[PDB]
RNA sequence: GGUUGCGGCCAUAUCUAGCAGAAAGCACCGUUCCCCGUUCGAUCAACCGUAGUUAAGCUGCUAAGAGCAAUACCGAGUAGUGUAGUGGGAGACCAUACGCGAAACUAUUGUGCUGCAAUCU
RNA sequence: CCUAAGGGGGACUCAUGGAGAACAGAAAUCUCCAGUAGAACAAAAGGGUAAAAGUCCCCUUGAUUUUGAUUUUCAGUGUGAA
RNA sequence: GAGGUAAAGCGAAUGAUUAGAAGUCUUGGGGUUGAAAUGACCUUAACUUAUUCUCAAACUUUAAAUAUGUAAGAAGUCCUUGUUGCUUAAUUGAACGUGGACAAUUGAAUGAAGAGCUUUUAGUGGGCCAUUUUUGGUAAGCAGAACUGGCGAUGCGGGAUGA
């Protein structure tokens, strides 16, 4: 069927900032 | 371990701060800079008295820790530590190298100290006080010129503490309402930009 | 707590784009490439099937660029074709097709090409390109610009594409973006193509919803029952059309009811004009001593 | 490591102006190169093909040679202690005519039709260029304008 | 004037989110849903990266979604608010003029339950706006909405209760 | 003079917040049989110009507006620098001579001009 | 190192922030607004790039043939590269 | 025309960096207001806003001096119309031309024991010093670069003496 297409470009991010713990 | 300041006395060399290349860096020994009543507003010390170097040198950071040590301690001493406020104007950013810490074969250095490079009429310390602790001041910062290396001068300064109006034109600005309290500085009023914001900030502006 | 984004410092180092391109008007990099001609030939200029929609209009024009600005050689227009007998549906792909005949007859007349090159004179819908004539001058080339309007196979652009191919005009082109290419089997059904060429679906919806819906056909349609025009003679008033735009394709400018001079003297009278220094500097003094209500 | 690849310290050089990256104004595609035409040469950063050496930006030129999208320009270059004839294909996006020639040619233009104005006036006229000449004798008028005595000042520090 | 018939609050888009947090079976049992809900094929979103407290890894097939737009999205949006007794919050309302709720079982709509496929929670998010959005979604000449003509919290809330006599909360 | 299409230079044109806009134009706007594209006729495609609106777009005006642009008995002939001395000074550095000469700061003014075609109270 | 990460065309616009939506929380997915590039472009660093050179899609083999001219290093020789 | 060093700048981008002030519903914590409220209060710490002290060879809006490319005519400018298989929709251009006009102020200064050209061959291919710019090094009569002038290769007067 369909699905949504990568908008973006963090090719290599697999993770992403300010996602810090104990905040 | 450390050499003598003779060694690091010129500025020779380009100026080499910490930076992406330099990592391995030590801490200057200066790590307070505003020292004494910091907190006091501007009215409260109208004298401003400078240590103003008249070499093109470098001033280590041991050298301004132990001077502002000095200071500090003798005009609390003498007149109280809530007397005055001391700001200390150069900071150390430039890296000195030591070598041997063979010969001269690959013989750059690594990061051995900090030092400030000052030139001629640079600030080096700043003393905001009021008048009748203008002796003690002095006093204060005579016996501090003892810990650095070449001549300064002690500068009694024109200005309202720290500010860059004479004495003469901040009192005008003061009663016609266009400068207000910021904490330990002012704010001044600007004939430019929103009127309502500039106007709601000086309240008692007295519009010509 | 976020940091305010919009400084003073972010509008210093904004570098604005094109004037034109932050109207959202003008696509630069298909602009370049259609524009820029060989340097080896110098003076001569690439000429530009310009052709752009409004909600009510059908623009065609020939272009050439300059570093002073373009310039229009011709200019066809989708309310000039009452003038040849087309009232209603001035945006139909038939009527796009109208206004690619129309400029390219009135080029060709300005052009004197009129005798030499008189394009397709059988409109069967096939697929044909502008061939020279032996021993004699070039046909017009001529290149198409649609601008920002996207590429659809069935687009009206395109219809304005076959007019100016029709019509004698050079333009090189594919068919596979015409109303009736297959795309699956790679070849085009000339028929649909000519069924579009005059207004052939327009009629077709006139005829399926008017035993459907009459009281759709009655609002649809008003303009075609107050003329007591049918479905089946949609066909003539284009053919008539065409016949006509080859008759006469000259440019006959509007009747103007008024002088440049009153025109302008009438616009001019409305549009606020700009405050003098002082005007603004008493509005100053006035709001600052009027602020002096509010000091608690 | 030394390295001494063909844009080696051209960091700056070859940069767009502040505010002027991006997209060519399109009077650079519409100007018309000759052969024999005088042409400054400055690569453009965001053009990389037909890109001149680092050597030519900041040089100028004659064009001798007209292709699709670029021109042959000439340029002699010291190579020890003569010159060798240089002939670099340059796209036009890296090419400004030279404003040079129009001050002669319109030194031209304007010599040429002074002398036949005073060959119609039956008197002569000079057109030779002069350097600035120095000025004549003059009375300065003190109306309004009497001296005022200035003394050099005395010292003082404002911090 | 601010009382222009072109000035007329009314629904954008209605989209039906459904994040199953893994991929397989269930993701497309909640694409059924989705797609029996609807009555249009929905689309899947990928994970833009890879969580290993989530359980889910980069490129993996997580969620569904579906975008509808007219008559549909309003009988889906009513049907929606019959769930939720037409009483929403003041949290619920964005500062740019949607808002959006979500409900925990998909059968409470009105659809047939089927063991195979299971009860599914829901997402459903109204994109709200007036005449002449579309300056700001065409092509060419695309330009901004005026401040008065923006869609705000206040207009949508107001609009919300006088068109279905519901609450709007604040708890 | 307004407006549209196509532009040149590419902020004096940008950004924010208000207000106004006759005529035409532009625009939003209405519909889905047809070519066409979508999760969605939202975009894109097509049809009608018919049912409506200047609310928005666009345009103009307002702002001790931000930015941008220009100017200067502004700062400052200052910083820097080419050239010179068997000048000063332990040195660091500095003065002088013949020349060139900033940036910041301060103040004021301005806020698109214009080419081709068409059209309009 | 790459049959694409080469070539052409088209559509879209990244980093990030704010405000919102069941499980869902600092981090899952969805929506709007802002967003001069603060991302991404194989690999060092610099330059360059926004209706793209970035992301996605379609078609392809110009990563082909014959050899000349030219630029850099330069002896104005070779090689590499353009 | 080109340039990006000196200077300058940081209430301009990037990076470094001192101090307060006023604010906010992820405040980071301590106490008590509390039955607890997470809803106040005292506090420190975070950020935000407008400020404040100090910086950058591998930062920068701006931006020198010195130094640098090109031009300042007769092989120039203008007018008319010949050639082509190139180019244009063309009778448009491109290049090269025939014919005609502009006469010594023929288009800045200063200088010019004249300009241009060729062949052939020696020695050399260890360098060093001074001013200024400048790198490593604590520095060195140390090591290494830039421009010029010198010594080497050079005597003569001075510096007592000294490349
Ligand atoms: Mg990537
Ligand atoms: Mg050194
Ligand atoms: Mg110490
Ligand atoms: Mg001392
Ligand atoms: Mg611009
Ligand atoms: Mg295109
Ligand atoms: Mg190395
Ligand atoms: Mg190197
Ligand atoms: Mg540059
Ligand atoms: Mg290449
Ligand atoms: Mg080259
Ligand atoms: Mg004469
Ligand atoms: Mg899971
Ligand atoms: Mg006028
Ligand atoms: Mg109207
Ligand atoms: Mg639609
Ligand atoms: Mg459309
Ligand atoms: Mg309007
Ligand atoms: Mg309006
Ligand atoms: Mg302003
Ligand atoms: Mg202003
Ligand atoms: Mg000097
Ligand atoms: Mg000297
Ligand atoms: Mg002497
Ligand atoms: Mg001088
Ligand atoms: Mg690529
Ligand atoms: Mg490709
Ligand atoms: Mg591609
Ligand atoms: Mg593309
Ligand atoms: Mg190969
Ligand atoms: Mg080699
Ligand atoms: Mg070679
Ligand atoms: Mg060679
Ligand atoms: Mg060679
Ligand atoms: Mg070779
Ligand atoms: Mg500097
Ligand atoms: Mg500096
Ligand atoms: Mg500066
Ligand atoms: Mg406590
Ligand atoms: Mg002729
Ligand atoms: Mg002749
Ligand atoms: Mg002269
Ligand atoms: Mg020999
Ligand atoms: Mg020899
Ligand atoms: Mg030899
Ligand atoms: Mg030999
Ligand atoms: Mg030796
Ligand atoms: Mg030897
Ligand atoms: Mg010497
Ligand atoms: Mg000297
Ligand atoms: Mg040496
Ligand atoms: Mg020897
Ligand atoms: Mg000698
Ligand atoms: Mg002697
Ligand atoms: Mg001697
Ligand atoms: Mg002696």
């Amino acid at each position: 069927k369909n699905t949504s297409s990568k908008k973006s470009d963090a090719a290599p991010a697999s993770a992403d900032p300010a996602k810090a713990k104990k905040k | 371990a450390r050499r003598p300041a003779r060694c690091y006395r010129y500025c020779k060399n380009k100026p080499y701060p910490k930076s992406r290349y330099n990592r391995a860096v030590p801490d200057a020994k200066i790590r307070i800079y505003d020292l004494g009543r910091k907190k006091a507003t501007v009215d409260e010390f109208p004298l401003c008295i400078h240590l103003v170097s008249n070499e093109l040198e470098q001033l280590s950071s041991e050298a301004l820790e132990a001077a502002r040590i000095c200071a500090n301690k003798y005009i609390t001493k003498v007149s109280g530590r809530d007397s005055f406020h001391l700001r200390v104007r150069v900071h150390p950013f430039h890296v000195l190298r030591i070598n041997k810490m063979q010969g001269m074969r690959g013989a750059w250095g690594k990061p051995h100290g900090l030092a400030a490079r000052v030139s001629i009429g640079q600030i080096i310390m700043s003393a905001r006080t009021k008048d009748s602790n203008k002796d003690v001041v002095i006093e204060g910062l005579r016996r501090a010129r003892y810990k650095f290396p070449g001549q300064q001068k002690i500068i009694i300064s024109k200005k309202w503490g720290f500010t860059p109006l004479n004495r003469d034109e901040y009192i005008a600005k003061k009663t016609n309402g266009e400068v207000i309290d910021d904490g330990a500085y002012v704010k001044f009023l600007s004939r430019k930009g929103n009127l309502e914001a500039n106007l709601q900030q000086f309240p008692n502006y007295q519009y010509s | 707590m976020q940091k305010e984004f919009r400084t003073s410092a972010y509008h210093s180092r904004f570098q604005t784009p094109f004037r034109r391109r932050q109207e959202g008007k003008t696509d630069y990099y298909q602009r370049k490439r259609l524009v820029t001609q060989h340097k080896a030939k110098y003076n001569s200029p690439k000429y530009r099937l310009v052709v752009r929609f409004t909600n009510k209009d059908i623009i065609a024009q020939i272009v050439s660029a300059h570093i002073t600005g373009d310039v229009v050689f011709t200019a066809a227009y989708a309310h000039e074709l009452p003038r040849y007998g087309i009232k209603y549906g001035l945006t139909n792909w038939s009527a796009a097709y109208a206004v690619g005949l129309l400029v390219a007859r009135r080029a060709l007349q300005k052009l004197g090409l009129d005798e030499t090159y008189t394009g397709v004179e059988e409109v069967e819908g096939e697929f044909e390109l502008t061939e020279a004539v032996e021993d004699g001058p070039r046909p017009f080339k001529v290149f198409l610009d649609i601008g920002l309007q996207r590429t659809t196979t069935g687009a009206r652009v395109f219809g304005v594409l076959k007019g100016a191919s029709d019509g004698g005009l050079y333009v090189p082109h594919s068919p596979n973006r015409f109303p009736g290419w297959d795309i699956e089997a790679e070849e085009l059904d000339a028929e649909l193509l000519r069924k579009y060429i005059f207004g052939g679906h327009v009629a077709e919806y006139m005829e399926e919803l008017l035993d459907d819906d009459e009281e759709k056909y009655k609002s649809i349609f008003k303009n075609y029952i107050e003329e007591e025009i049918e479905s089946e003679d949609v066909e003539e008033i284009y053919a008539n059309a065409h016949e006509a735009i080859r008759a006469d394709p000259s440019f006959k400018p509007t009747e103007k009811k008024f002088t440049k001079e009153q025109y302008k003297a009438e616009s001019k009278k409305y549009r606020q004009q700009k405050l003098t220094r002082a005007e603004r500097q008493a509005k100053v003094a006035k709001k600052i001593a009027e602020f002096k209500a509010q000091q608690e | 490591g030394k390295s001494r690849g063909y844009r080696s310290g051209t960091r700056y050089a070859f940069q767009r102006d502040f505010k002027k990256h991006g997209a060519i104004p399109l009077s650079t595609y519409l100007k018309v190169y000759k052969v024999g035409d005088i042409v400054d040469i400055k690569a453009n950063g965001s053009i990389q093909k037909g890109m001149p050496h680092k050597y030519y930006h900041g040089k100028t030129g004659i064009v001798y040679n007209v292709t699709k999208s670029s021109v042959g320009v000439i340029i002699n270059k010291v190579v020890g202690n003569r010159y060798i004839e240089k002939r670099v294909n340059l796209r036009v996006e890296h090419v400004k005519h030279s404003a040079c020639r129009q001050e002669f040619l319109n030194r031209v233009k304007s010599n040429a039709a002074k002398k036949r104005e005073a060959k119609a006036n039956g008197e002569t006229v000079y057109l030779k260029r002069q350097a600035a000449k120095p000025r004549g004798s003059r009375i300065i008028s003190t109306e309004g304008n009497i001296p005022q005595t200035l003394a050099p000042v005395a010292y003082e520090t404002f911090i | 004037k601010s009382q222009n018939v072109m000035r007329e609050l009314r629904i954008e888009k209605l989209v039906l989110n459904i994040c199953v947090g893994e991929s397989g079976d269930r993701l497309t049992r909640a694409a059924k849903v989705l797609e029996q809900l609807s009555g249009q094929t929905p689309v899947q979103s990928k994970a833009r990266y890879t969580v290993r407290t989530f359980g889910i890894r980069r490129n993996e097939k997580i969620a569904v979604h579906v975008t509808v737009r007219g008559p549909k999205a309003e009988e889906i949006l009513e049907r929606g608010l019959k769930v939720k007794e037409y009483q929403l919050r003041s949290k619920n309302f964005s500062a740019t003029g949607n808002f959006g709720f979500g409900i925990d079982e998909h059968i409470d709509l009105g659809i047939k339950y089927d063991p195979s496929i299971g009860i599914y929670g829901m997402d459903f998010y109204v994109v709200m706006g007036r005449a002449g959005a579309r300056v700001t979604r065409r092509k060419r000449a695309r330009s901004t909405i005026g401040n008065s003509h923006k869609t705000n919290k206040e207009d949508t809330i107001q609009w919300f209760k006088t068109r279905y006599d519901a609450e709007v909360l604040d708890k």
